[PDB]
């Protein structure tokens, strides 16, 4: 069977250079056609010769190891880098992060409804979380124990920090009565945050 | 290179139901196009290939069709497995370039999003920021269209809009869209408003505050 399996991925800055390997079993490797193509939400699917200088492929003197040597990154150079011998074989890919930032520990924001009261059937809270890095958050409401009716939305790249939100929809009749907190823990940072959400009050 | 445009981002589909995803090239590229599908966190996974050949192991329920610059990849008897992100592919001229995708989704009844407002929290405030937050939640069509305004205009610049994946349950769509501000701006205008346009209403749904109320 063929196994193809990329490594040396993970974050680097700006204008820095990173070399990703793909080490490949179960063919000749010098009969093979081996290439790299990259992934993002924003551009696609794109063969590495698609960007262009700055994306260089080599191959290893002896071994069945392919090679990306990649320089000069800009953070629009994030995405999963695959390891490909078309058509059929892919490896499982491996990310690229390219940012300046430093460890930033979440600002944590309790949202709770419009002061004049919107009251009705159903009540909508929320939990904002802005201004850390690097992914991933991890979102929960009363340790885990209210899981109906959650939208966690994914984090959005806002300046060069993550910020993500979420919402939870329960009856009117539980909230104010029944406590609420949206539980926010940043393993970079080490920062574990409980915000309550409590009514708005008058300036 | 040759531009490979998949018109459709988003199919909804019924299981039982025949669905049609079409991908046009802008040369013509005889019968040198491949499939793939992807599932969340993998790799995409060969189809077809030659425009119509099906690769070992495929289900006989995906055609590929075309020739020149208009494919079409068929699905018949679709099923719950087949829901994946589809891409096509041309080898007439290197870069082998891919289509831009189109998801399988399930189709459902129409249903009116649920819209709640959120001024800024105290806490933000006081730390110097002012985010608008507002809520869409569990909609169907995808289709969606929000619009923030402030005293009256309309305000664009700031604003982030992120979708939830399709719900497993129920098949509906939630957005959250986040009006950032400084404090100083959202300390001088009044009136804060997220309308949003969907097809269950003629009429937009608006929801609104005003700063210096209660
Ligand atoms: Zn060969
Ligand atoms: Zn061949």
């Amino acid at each position: 069977e063929v196994k193809l399996e990329e490594s040396g991925g993970g974050l680097v800055q700006p204008g820095g250079s990173m070399k990703l390997s793909c080490t490949a079993s179960g063919f000749t490797f010098s009969d093979a056609w081996m290439d790299w193509v990259r992934q993002s939400p924003e551009k696609g699917l794109e063969w590495v010769a698609e960007i262009r200088g700055r994306f260089t492929i080599s191959r290893d003197d002896s071994k069945n190891i392919v090679y990306l040597q990649m320089n000069s990154l800009r953070p629009e150079d994030t995405g999963i880098y695959y390891c490909t011998s078309p058509f059929a074989y892919w490896g499982q890919g491996t990310l690229v992060t390219v940012s300046a930032a430093k460890t930033t520990a979440p600002s944590v924001y309790p949202l709770a409804p419009v002061c004049g009261g919107t009251t009705g059937s159903s009540v909508t809270l929320g939990c904002l979380v802005k201004g850390y890095f690097p992914e991933p958050v991890t979102l929960t409401w009363n340790s885990g124990s209210l899981s109906s009716g959650v939208h966690t939305f994914p984090a959005l790249l806002q300046s060069g920090l993550y910020t993500l939100s979420s919402s939870v929809t329960v009856t009117s009749n539980t909230w104010p009565s029944q406590t609420i907190t949206c539980n926010v823990a940043h393993p970079a940072s080490s920062t574990k945050v409980d915000k309550k959400i409590e009514p708005r009050d008058p300036i | 290179d040759i531009v490979m445009t998949q018109s459709q981002k988003f199919m909804s589909v019924t299981v039982g139901d025949r669905v049609s995803i079409t991908c046009k090239t802008s040369q013509s590229v005889g019968t040198t196009i491949v499939w793939y599908q992807q599932k969340p966190g993998q790799s995409p996974k060969l189809l077809i290939y030659s425009a119509s050949n099906r690769h070992t192991g495929v289900p006989d329920r995906f055609t590929g069709s075309g020739s020149g610059t208009d494919f079409i990849l068929t699905i018949n008897n679709v099923q719950s497995e087949d829901l994946a992100d589809y891409f096509c592919q041309q080898y007439t001229s290197y870069p082998f370039t891919f289509g831009s995708g189109t998801k399988l989704e399930i189709k459902r009844a129409d249903a009116a999003p649920t819209v709640s407002i959120f001024p800024p929290s105290s806490e933000q405030l006081t730390s110097g920021g002012a985010s608008v937050v507002c809520f869409l939640n569990n909609f169907y069509p995808k289709d969606i269209n929000v619009k923030w305004k402030i005293d009256g205009s309309e305000r664009q610049n700031g604003v982030l809009n992120s979708w939830t994946d399709q719900d497993s349950k129920d098949s509906t769509y939630s957005m959250s869209s986040t009006l950032t501000l400084t404090k100083d701006e959202y300390e001088r205008h009044n009136s804060y408003t997220c309308e949003a346009t969907h097809k269950t209403s003629t009429s937009p749904i608006v929801k609104s505050f005003n700063r210096n109320e209660c």
